[PDB]
Order: structure tokens, then sequence, then C-alpha cells
């Protein structure tokens, strides 16, 4: 129970790979501003899965023949993110 | 100069997650689509939240608001607890 919050309150001990300055940049980019540090960190937790999921994505194709990730692998792991489909 | 520092910076990240995926290598392009996708996805999240709360009274954007700015885009939020655990044994190298 409460797995969410209990994680929402401790992002100020999480470190993230990001650092948050760069994060910062790219959100004050696009006109967003936060002054609470844990908004940045999740911000770049959210960021790193997204990345994370599509690299798993992309090992379950590389697995589909000590790993190389390959654009062979990478592009179908994509397919969601293209062109705005209607 | 920062452009050249942002983009490392993106480098080493995608690199370390990488690693952690499971990969010991990559090709160049597949580096740089996520280094591209990596920072885009930020700026995303930004212009979102951005949005989001411009509808709240409140002048500070909240944790609670960035949450639900990622429901809005279909981020899976309800997984980012156990992704924040393993991240925080993630080591750069
Ligand atoms: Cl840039």
């Amino acid at each position: 129970s409460t797995p969410l919050v209990d994680f929402l309150m401790q992002l100020e001990d999480y470190t993230p790979t990001i650092p948050d300055a760069v994060t910062g940049y790219y959100l004050n980019r696009a006109g967003f501003e936060a002054s609470d540090p844990r908004i940045i960190r999740l911000i770049s937790l959210a960021a790193q899965k997204f990345i994370s999921d599509i690299a798993n994505d992309a090992l379950q194709h590389c697995k589909m023949k000590k790993y190389t990730l390959t654009m062979e692998d990478l592009t179908p792991a994509l397919s969601e993110y293209g062109i705005n489909v209607k | 100069n920062y452009h050249l520092a942002r983009r490392r910076t993106l480098q080493v990240v995608v690199s370390s997650l990488l690693t952690e995926a499971g990969f010991e290598s990559a090709e160049k392009a597949s580096v740089e689509t996520l280094t591209e996708m990596l920072q885009s996805y930020i700026s995303e999240i930004g212009r979102s939240a951005k949005s989001y709360c411009e509808h709240t009274a409140r002048t500070q954007p909240t944790l609670s608001d960035i949450v639900v700015t990622l429901v809005e885009m279909g981020f899976n939020v309800d997984t980012l607890p156990a992704y924040a655990k393993r991240s925080q044994r993630m080591v750069i190298t």
C-alpha cells in the first residue's frame, strides 16, 4: 500500500543518472519551471524509464535471432513514437 | 561549449541505461537515436506539464500535478517506484 507516495517522498534521496541541471535545461526550454527539486528528479526518472523501456523492447527483439543494440532491433521498438497517426 | 556538454552528458546517460538493460555494445546510430529521443521526451514532458499546470490556481507546480501530467501523456506511473530502486544501483563509467 502507498508504494507511489513512498516513492514521491524520497525523491530528494535519489540521484538520477541525468543531472538535475540537464533535465532543468530542457524543461525550462519548453517553458516549464519548478522550485521543488523533487519535480525535476521525478521527470528525470520518468525520462530515463522511457528510454529503458525502449532498450528492453529492443533487447527482446535482439533475443529473436554478449548483446549489441542494432537499428534492426531498435527500429521496431519505435513504432509508437513516429509520425502522429490520426 | 554548453550544447556539447549536454550532448556528452546524455550520451553517458544513454550508455548507462543500455548497459543496465543488458547491452554490451551499440551501433552509433542507435545511441544517437536514443540521445535525441531522450532530450525530446524531457521537453515533451515540459510542454505537457506547462499546459497542465496553467489550469491550477497555485503559482508553484506540485509533484501531484506532474504525476497527472505523466498519466495524461500515457506514461505508466505505477511502474516508476520499482524502476527507481534499480536505477539507484546504476553506475556510470
Ligand atoms: Cl540541445
